[PDB]
């Protein structure tokens, strides 16, 4: 959804 | 009006004009979010609303190399880094006031060098 800009999405 | 000069006249007057810019810009109390790049494989919005995200982080390192020695060259980035951090970031609450800051000052000297000629 939009931009994000937040932690580093961990998979 | 309409005119869009946006002429660097010489590629190295640019060099160490940008160089203002920039050195103004690197060294500001609100560039901070623009000095750190953004995720760029997990940060959903961009490659869609953030077209050339860009950022002092890497951007800086192209004014060493001379990569952005022009006109739009070296705003097109920088512009860049401001509209489209603003294109999501809050319209006013913590990432917008460094955009709109930075915009603000070094608009006076690209507009004076000669960048946006408005």
């Amino acid at each position: 959804s939009y931009g994000r800009k937040k932690r580093r999405q961990r998979c | 009006g309409s005119h869009m000069s946006k002429e660097p006249r010489d590629p190295d007057q640019l060099y160490s004009t940008l160089k203002s810019i920039l050195q103004q810009v690197k060294s500001h109390q609100s560039a901070w979010p623009f000095m750190e790049p953004v995720k760029r494989t997990e940060a959903p919005g961009y490659y869609e609303v953030i077209r050339f995200p860009m950022d002092l982080k890497t951007m800086s390192e192209r004014l060493k190399n001379r990569y952005y020695v022009s006109k739009k060259l070296f705003m097109a980035d920088l512009q860049r880094v401001f509209t489209n951090c603003k294109e999501y970031n809050p319209p006013e609450s913590e990432y917008y006031k460094c955009a709109n800051i930075l915009e603000k000052f070094f608009f006076s000297k690209i507009k004076e060098a000669g960048l946006i000629d408005k």
